[PDB]
């Protein structure tokens, strides 16, 4: 299908930056969209080929288009202000009016300063005693706290192994200070099994929380670590009791 | 008694020369009533005949904006054409559409079209079914399962059966003085000296309309089809029409010759001779 | 231009029919749906013009004056919980397939909790010694989540459980806070919870 | 496919000397759409002659009507300069009122 | 009348 690189983008204001999509081969007809927060999608622009026939929908001047061998697709933002902030949705298709296929979207956050940018830390809370004797379940719940910007994907992995079964992920996050424009975010995840999957020792449970964020190319003069993409995670070990 | 209008579309490739050209003309039976040209500065679609100028300021936005469209969506029929059949990006190529209906006395749907031409021959046409396709070869096949995936047909006979019926019937009535009365077409047969015993007697025919009208030649009363001249039926430029028809005959026998002419306007088939 | 509903409700495994209405719409305009499954791109899902449309999962369903139609999906699933858009590509003709969404039907389907348990749990952080947090569990589709009116006190949304291998689904939200004042007793007040809450002591 | 053009020049009315009139060049049944045409006086190409738009017949088959006010004289020449891709050369076609 | 094809090849 359609692919967007990259999945999140966290720009200082004033920077330049690149969303790159990739359509699917032989398709005539490119769409960009943009999603804002609490909206449907809304048209951008639009390649016929490597022809950009309309473009209509473009914010300013500042948001340049290119598709130059009429495959791949560069959408350039110059000089990112806050309200350039939002999902970018890349779609194909086999011609101007055929149906369109969405690629996974680039989520662009703009921020005034790249201090306000925190990794979450992460804890996993242990199933209730009286939840293991009432329903003969047990569930494991996870929680992401102070990260900035809203760019997280969060997985359980049971074992060393990805599970999807059982899991339950808030489908948009909390802010932790509701007042301000750069708040941090709170977000939760349970994980449910069976009483006598968590009731061994042997068994291993972790909560790992993808934070999207900087990067070595990026410039850092604080004191505290440098909030770079990187993995954070908590474990729970099974427990015989 | 029966009716049509067509819409004739044109679109040529120019590599390097710009973007390809897109031309609309709209015909009322022989009468043109509209035309686009992607060319001319502002472009917009036109008034062609009188009686179309009664048409709403609604009509002529979304008329315009069609053809507008038209210009892109024919930019990719020609680059999609190129693919299909393994050509260069340097030609110069031409798709060709025309599509309209046909009403009866009534004002019902006799039959409608659809037919697509590229570099002058049959890529794709719609079925008088208006249902299914007939592609001309396997390149308009691959357009033929784009098409009946995406139910084109269904949109060609809601519109064959709704708006192309209906806005015939209203451009018949607003120009009824002209498209309903038929122009019945003056006659005369001159005379062309050519040798000795050979002379070419030219029948005529002008002023007439619709531009249907047959003209034969006759001696003795049998069909001269073979050694008769034919010149193709021409516009005089004032939406009526022209034609003639020759024949070489023998000198003392002009007065053997027949032109028999048949045209809607005449009441009965005309039978003409040189008049010495 | 196109009107649809604000929001709709529906259980699983039951048939959902949203509506939508276009009455300027052009005889030859077609009728499409998109939808939007969270945090993903939109897909296209059906479309026609005057006559019904099938698919295994989707039918479409037009009036005979063509003013309205309805997206039919025959066997909801919670993963078919989305956001659903009745857009008129071609707008009258004036457009050529570029889509304006705009403001479509949110989705909603609920598990079908056939054996409600509702109970609020506390669980303790594996490492940390402080730490706690309350779930609020296995209530039944007609319990609504109210949202806390403190800044202190975090109350999540209700989100749907999917145990595959027992065929179990389950609800629950989560509440946590730092005061010293707050307990799992208390923690979901500020909702309508059912008579028959389970409070271990 | 490609397709040479037919050619026919014209009045509008029976030509009548010193009376005004429309001269008409007929180009059809050609393929491609590209042709120059030009109506002569006298050998010279004549200057604002306006053309009617591209249309075609039932068989793919281009028709278009070049024509211009002109008044015939017993004095002057008049003609139609036409090229397409299918002539190797232009072709001039002299107006004859008997034809 | 016209009516607009967005359908394309």
């Amino acid at each position: 299908g359609v692919s967007q690189s990259p999945r999140y983008k966290v720009a200082k204001r004033g920077q330049d930056v690149a969303l790159r999509c990739d359509p699917i081969s032989g398709h005539v007809s490119l769409f960009w969209y943009q999603q804002a927060l609490g909206q449907g999608p809304e048209f951008l622009t639009y390649f016929q080929n490597e022809a950009q026939l309309d473009k209509s929908g473009l914010p300013s001047d500042r948001f340049f288009a290119e598709r130059p061998e009429g495959s791949v697709s560069t959408l350039k933002i110059q000089r990112t202000q806050q309200e350039d902030s939002a999902v970018y949705l890349c779609a194909s298709s086999l011609g101007q009016a055929y149906e369109q296929y969405f690629g996974p979207g680039t989520r662009l956050t703009v921020t005034e300063d790249l201090k306000n940018v925190f990794p979450p830390e992460v804890a996993v809370f242990e199933p209730s005693e009286a939840e293991i004797s009432h329903t003969q379940k047990a569930t494991l719940v996870c929680l992401a706290t102070g990260f900035y910007p809203d760019h997280v994907e969060l997985s359980w992995w049971v074992n060393g192994k990805e599970v999807h079964s059982g899991v339950s992920t808030d489908p948009q996050p909390l802010k932790e200070q509701p007042a301000l424009n750069d708040s941090r975010y709170a977000l939760s995840s349970r994980l449910r099994v069976s009483a006598t999957f968590w009731q061994n020792p042997r068994n291993h449970f972790r909560c790992q929380v993808q934070f999207y964020g900087l990067s070595e190319n990026d410039e850092w003069t604080q004191d505290r670590a440098k909030p770079v993409t990187q993995i954070v995670s908590a474990e729970a070990w099974g427990r015989a009791d | 008694g029966s009716h049509s209008m067509r819409y004739f579309y044109t679109a040529m490739s120019r590599p390097g020369r710009g973007e390809p050209r897109f031309i609309t003309v709209g015909y009322v039976d022989d009468t043109l009533f509209v035309r686009f040209d992607s060319d001319a500065t502002s472009p917009r679609k036109e008034p062609r005949a009188p009686w179309i100028e009664q048409e709403g300021p609604e009509y002529w936005d979304r008329e315009t904006q069609i053809s507008k469209t038209n210009t892109q969506t024919y930019r990719e029929n020609l680059r999609t054409a190129l693919r299909y059949y393994n050509q260069s990006e340097a030609g110069s190529h031409i798709i060709q559409r025309m599509y309209g209906c046909d009403v009866g006395p009534d004002g019902r749907l006799l039959r409608g079209y659809d037919q697509y031409a590229y570099d002058g021959k049959d890529y794709i046409a719609l079925n008088e079914d208006l249902s299914s396709w007939t592609a001309a070869d396997t390149a308009a096949q691959i357009t033929q399962r784009k098409w009946e995936a995406a139910r084109v047909a269904e949109q060609d006979r809601a519109y064959l059966e709704g708006l192309c019926v209906e806005s015939l019937r209203r451009y018949l009535e607003n120009g009824k003085e002209t498209l309903q009365r038929a122009d019945p077409p003056k006659t005369h047969v001159t005379h062309h000296p050519i040798s000795d015993h050979e002379v070419t007697l030219r029948c005529w025919a002008l002023g007439f309309y619709p531009a249907e009208i047959t003209l034969t030649w006759q001696r003795d009363g049998e069909d001269q089809t073979q050694d008769t001249e034919l010149v193709e039926t021409r516009p005089a430029g004032d939406r009526t029409f022209q034609k003639w028809a020759a024949v070489v005959v023998p000198s003392g026998e002009e007065q053997r010759y027949t032109c028999h002419v048949q045209h809607e306007g005449l009441p009965k088939p005309l039978t003409l001779r040189w008049e010495p | 231009k196109t009107t649809q509903p604000n929001s709709m409700e529906s259980n699983e495994e039951e048939p959902v029919h949203l509506p939508c209405n276009h009455s300027t719409i052009s005889g030859t305009d077609y009728i499409h749906w998109y939808r939007q499954l969270p945090s993903q791109g939109p897909e296209y899902v059906i479309h026609g013009l005057t006559s019904n449309v099938n698919n295994r999962m989707a039918s479409l369903a037009i009036a005979e004056d063509r003013k309205s139609s309805t997206l039919i999906l025959h066997r909801a699933t919670l993963r078919d919980a989305a956001v659903y858009y009745c857009i008129l590509p071609l707008a009258g003709g004036t457009s050529y397939g570029k889509l304006t969404f705009g403001q479509g039907t949110i989705l909603t389907v609920h598990p079908n909790i056939q054996n409600p348990d509702p109970a609020v749990y506390q669980l303790r952080d594996s490492k940390s010694s402080d730490k706690s947090v309350c779930l609020f569990t296995d209530f039944d589709s007609q319990t609504n989540v109210s949202q806390s009116k403190d800044s202190d006190v975090y109350i999540t949304d209700k989100t749907v459980l999917d145990m595959r291998s027992m065929d179990f689904k389950s609800n629950s939200a989560v509440a946590w806070s730092n005061k010293s004042d707050f307990a799992c007793a208390n923690a979901f007040n500020n909702s309508i919870i059912p008579e028959d809450t389970f409070f271990p002591s | 496919i490609q397709r040479t053009p037919k050619i026919q020049v014209y009045s509008r009315h029976p030509a009548e000397n010193g009376k005004s009139n429309f001269l008409n060049c007929y180009v059809s049944g050609f393929h491609p759409s590209d042709i120059e045409v030009d109506l002569l006086k006298n050998g010279e190409r004549i200057e604002k002659v306006e053309h009617s738009d591209l249309s075609f017949s039932k068989d793919w088959s281009f028709y278009l009507l070049y024509y211009t006010e002109f008044t015939p004289t017993e004095k002057d020449e008049y003609a139609c300069r036409v090229n397409h891709v299918t002539l190797s050369q232009p072709k001039i076609v002299k107006w004859d009122r008997d034809m | 009348e016209e009516y607009l094809k967005a359908w394309t090849f």
